[PDB]
RNA sequence: GACCCCAGAAAAGGUGUUGGUUGAUAUAGACAGCAGGACGGUGGCCAUGGAAGUCGGAAUCCGCUAAGGAGUGUGUAACA
């Protein structure tokens, strides 16, 4: 079944290149499958996004080099966790809607935190039994209005360091907006052209 | 009152290990064969039991 | 101080979940070290202290007195910081210089206790003598001779009975 | 209550079947010899695997019962109650004897029937399992597990025949198509090209 | 099967000089000098170039057992290069439930005293291997630092401390007290 | 904030249940409904799913308003008492209607597959009314 | 370990090494590592005090897809 699956990918990539003249090469970050489902539903009207093996893409493009020249410019650019998206609408609108639909990704434990988050002093709204997590982080808290109330602002995690499980689950209970990211455009291909 | 970070470190040397079913030898958690000649380097291993 | 904070929080969340609300007939029931409803010390050596006792002697260091000690118990306990060099309190965890500040609870309640605990238990004769004179703790015959843990017991017995 | 099988492991005596001379034989331990879907048609189960013996020795009826249950339990666990058909191809027809020592000594030493064993020759088939073609690893594992209930050395074979028949599997299909074979229950009937023509007329019609 | 030739090469940095006396490798760098003789293994050690400074380990007609001793030497030399440039630093965290473990670093870091391990009056005096210095961190409450040029010496000294604090007659899954190697690193982080 | 955070769900159905379900224990979330609130909750919940009836509520601070999401097994067993291709087709309009689809034909394929609890051959050779749904 | 009778060993094992048989994957990028994702109907049906992928009986489908089993194990009373 692997042989037929690869061939189906080849006819899939080859007919999408023939159909669309304009594409964005885009690098997928640490984005969940739900994020990709949201993107595909967002773009379902106008654009179609395809991702797969980079070595598979390079082979299919090299086979199509003779029939469609000037596609060799994409050959020294399929590097890293990147994929295609096929568009016919204007570049600035496609880019703008792409940079706008970013999901609020939650804090996953053990990962790098590129966004520096700080927790202000406000009533969490959580009952006086989730205080185990607050005491785990040493955050001094008092119970006011029959619910957890943080006394003062606490800095939780800085940029460029690993997050822990206790920090992650505290963010999950607090439901605050942690570091979030989506697919970001590496380059753009407009009928044989390379830009940023 | 050990913090969770230090509980992980001490368990790396005390609890997260494989045990031979033939000679009870304490092996690393990725072992597939016992290292000891008296059991014939058998592959009958079981995880070391936890306290949970 | 963190351990004292954990006990206070654990007690408070117990009475908050199971007991009535703040608007119940009893009213506010939570314990506060700033309120003087929770004390410290050890019963085996016969010495205990409250936030009230320290604020009494620090207002003395500084109706009317009742108000003074009551408002001072707020700055005695909590996440408030005190620079030894400046001599003034602060609500900022970092000084303008950049010096890390100690919290007021450890800086002027636990600090004398740690000084006397270290002094007696490490047999520093001149340090113990100067501390007793400065803190005006009075000792008597058959007690001035002893040294070691019994001397430690007698000192806090007569300092914070 | 029974001697170790090491005392009766080798075919040292002439065959001693239960007959009008050997009387008083207790019933053999194994009474059932086919399990699974015995009623399955021939074309349902094309794969046949055997447990062949390597030693000319005696297998006790108690070992045959233990090994038949052992293979049955694993085949049920992996192929379902209706996914396989097993057939123990040894019957315990030889009677072993015991000389009971509590006239003392070797005087009147001829023994009484103790049990039954089956004498197996080198290359003889002890157990056969037929099943679907995809269950090959389960057949090999079931026969391998049943090997531990037997004394000697046994080999696991995957026969080139179709199921339990005596015809090679690569020729079974077109032999049935050309009417040389007609199924009858779990086996097939070979129809030769000689006989009354009325039987040739019953076929092809 | 005797493989005709199994060879492996290690690249030496510019600021390091490796000198060979037969199968004795002398590695000299900014942090000092390391010496280690591989006379227990029959290999051909040679120095290849001038600007690249390669060290090649050859093994002719070796079977499986002594073909495994080619990468072993190459990794030992790479550890020697690592030691004389960056040095080896093993951080150890002391973990305890009730009784804090008191560690006193004696003369030159050569001696380590563990006083209150599981609250017992016995004093464990562990001596470091020569060339290894132990220290108490100012960045963590309960943390030792074992620094030295030789990975073999430093990690052996760390194992001496760790096996010194071994619980007996109890359930080690429950009583986790002791000193354990937390992270294995270097100095100068370059 | 809708004056309350009451978007919490419920998994009761069939009989009234009231206190015998988890309603009294989950009642202190809003603390207003209690016996009257969860009784009038089941009042409109008796029908529109006699199964587990995974539902959601919005509190009017004294009463409740219930919304019943179209669970596949719920609507299939409630519509049951065969193919009934007409009734499944007309029911794939008012549901949650997303199902990560691209065509409304895919939704009826997925629930025609979920109703297998064989009715898979219809999906196997599906060639009629594919774009009739949208 | 070391020579007919003959003077001591079996089943069963071994990621010790040596040879051999058969099969499978691979520059359309094997394997092993490190690094992301592992979704939606759906907490699928019947089971019950709770069984949400993972106590069990059966089913074993679908869209989205690069891929994701109505689930290989760990874990929770169930969740997580
Ligand atoms: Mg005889
Ligand atoms: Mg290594
Ligand atoms: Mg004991
Ligand atoms: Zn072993």
């Amino acid at each position: 079944d692997r042989a037929t699956w690869k061939s189906n990918y080849f006819l899939k990539i080859i007919q999408l290149l023939d159909d669309y003249p304009k594409c964005f090469i885009v690098g997928a970050d640490n984005v969940g499958s739900k994020q990709m489902q949201q993107i595909r539903m967002s773009l379902r009207g106008k654009a179609v996004v395809l991702m797969g093996k980079n070595t598979m893409m390079r082979k299919a493009i090299r086979g199509h080099l003779e029939n469609n020249p000037a596609l060799e410019k994409l050959l020294p650019h399929i590097r890293g966790n990147v994929g295609f998206v096929f568009t016919k609408e204007d570049l600035t609108e496609i880019r703008d809607m792409l940079l706008a639909n970013k999901v609020p990704a939650a804090a996953r434990a053990g990962a790098i935190a590129p966004c520096e988050v700080t927790v202000p002093a406000q009533n969490t709204g959580l009952g006086p039994e989730k205080t185990s997590f607050f005491q785990a982080l040493g955050i001094t808290t008092k119970i006011s209005r029959g619910t957890i109330e943080i006394l003062s602002d606490v800095q939780l995690i800085k940029t460029g360091d690993k997050v822990g499980a206790s920090e992650a689950t505290l963010l999950n209970m607090l439901n605050i907006s942690p570091f979030s990211f989506g697919l970001v455009i590496q380059q753009v291909f407009d009928n044989g052209s390379i830009y940023n | 009152i050990i913090e969770p970070s230090l509980r992980q470190l001490a368990q790396k040397y005390n609890c997260d290990k494989m045990i031979c079913r033939k000679c009870y030898a304490r092996l690393h958690p990725r072992a597939v064969n016992c290292r000891k000649k008296k059991c014939g380097h058998t592959n009958n291993l079981r995880p070391k039991k936890k306290v949970k | 101080y963190q351990t004292f904070q954990r006990i206070v929080e654990n007690v408070n969340v117990i009475i908050s979940t199971y007991g009535e609300g703040e608007s119940g007939p009893m009213g506010n029931i939570m314990i506060d070290p700033v309120l003087g409803t929770v004390g410290f010390g050890s019963g085996l050596h016969g010495w205990a202290f409250t936030l009230k006792q320290f604020a009494e002697m620090y207002v003395a260091k500084f109706a009317e007195r009742a108000k003074k000690v009551e408002d001072m118990m707020k700055k005695l306990w909590g996440d408030r910081y005190f620079d030894p060099a400046n001599g003034k309190f602060s609500k900022s965890a970092t000084s303008p210089e950049g010096k890390k500040l100690p919290r007021t609870f450890c800086q002027l309640i636990l600090d004398p206790i740690f000084k006397v605990f270290d002094a007696i238990m490490n047999f520093k004769k001149e340090e113990t003598a100067k501390l007793i004179e400065k803190l005006d703790i009075k000792l008597d015959s058959e007690d001035k001779d002893k040294e070691g843990k019994p001397l430690l017991k007698a000192v806090m017995r007569r300092w914070l009975p | 209550g029974r001697r170790p099988a090491r005392c009766y492991r080798y075919c040292k005596n002439k065959p001693y079947p239960k007959s009008r001379f050997c009387r008083g034989v207790p019933d053999a331990k194994i009474r059932i010899f086919d399990l699974g879907r015995k009623k399955a048609k021939v074309d349902e189960f094309p794969l046949g695997g055997h447990m062949v013996s390597d030693e000319y020795e005696q297998l006790s009826s108690e070992a045959l019962e233990a090994a038949r249950i052992c293979a049955n339990k694993y085949m049920v666990k992996s192929c379902g109650r209706d996914g396989f058909h097993m057939r123990v191809r040894l019957h315990p027809f030889h009677v072993i004897r015991i000389n009971k020592m509590l006239q003392t000594g070797m005087r009147g030493a001829f023994g009484k029937p103790q049990g039954t064993v089956a004498r197996v020759h080198i290359g003889q088939v002890i157990m056969s399992i037929r099943t679907k073609l995809q269950n090959e690893e389960h057949v090999i594992e079931a026969l391998r597990r049943a090997k531990f209930k037997f004394p000697g050395r046994q080999k696991i074979h995957i026969s080139k025949k179709w199921g339990f028949t005596k015809f090679n599997a690569d020729e079974f299909e077109d032999m049935v198509a050309k009417k040389c074979l007609i199924p009858d229950g779990c086996g097939v009937k070979y129809v030769p090209s000689h006989g009354p023509l009325d039987k040739w007329r019953v076929l092809h019609s | 099967m005797k493989t005709i030739l199994s060879n492996q090469t290690v690249d030496i940095p510019e600021n390091v000089d490796i000198t060979l006396k037969g199968r004795t490798v002398i590695v000299k760098g900014p942090r000092g000098t390391l010496r280690r003789d591989f006379n227990h293994i029959n290999v051909e050690l040679s120095l290849l170039g001038k600007k690249k400074k390669r060290l090649r380990v050859d093994k002719w007609w070796g079977n499986r057992k002594e073909l495994a001793t080619v990468r072993t030497i190459c990794s030992h030399v790479q550890n020697m290069i690592k030691g004389v440039t960056l040095g080896f630093r093993y951080k150890m965290r002391s973990v305890y439930a009730h009784f804090p473990i008191n560690v006193v670093i004696q003369e030159n870091g050569s001696l380590v005293e563990i006083r209150n391990f599981l609250g017992e009056k016995y004093i464990r005096r562990v001596r470091m291997r020569p060339g290894v210095a132990c220290s108490v961190s100012q960045a963590q409450k309960d943390e030792l630092i074992l620094e030295g040029n030789d990975i073999e010496l430093v990690s052996n000294s760390a194992a001496l401390i760790q096996q010194a604090t071994t619980v007996k007659n109890k359930d080690i899954r429950k009583f986790l007290d002791g000193i354990y190697v937390s992270e294995k690193g270097t100095v100068q982080q370059a | 904030p809708n004056e309350i955070k009451v978007v919490y769900l419920r998994c009761t159905g069939g009989e009234v249940g009231a206190t015998s379900a988890l309603a009294p224990k989950i009642g202190p979330l809003g603390l207003s409904p209690k016996k009257v609130g969860d009784d009038i909750a089941k009042a409109t919940g008796d029908w529109k799913g006699l199964r587990i009836t995974v539902k959601l509520t919005i509190q009017n601070r004294q009463a409740q308003i219930e919304v019943v999401p179209s669970a596949s097994a719920l609507i299939i067993k409630a519509l049951k008492e065969i193919t009934f291709d007409e009734i499944v087709n007309i029911a794939r309009q008012m549901r949650h209607r997303s199902l990560a689809r691209e065509l409304s034909g895919t939704i009826k394929e997925i629930l025609g597959t979920a109703q297998s609890v064989h009715p898979h051959d219809i999906i196997d050779d599906i060639n009629s009314g594919a774009v009739e749904c949208p």
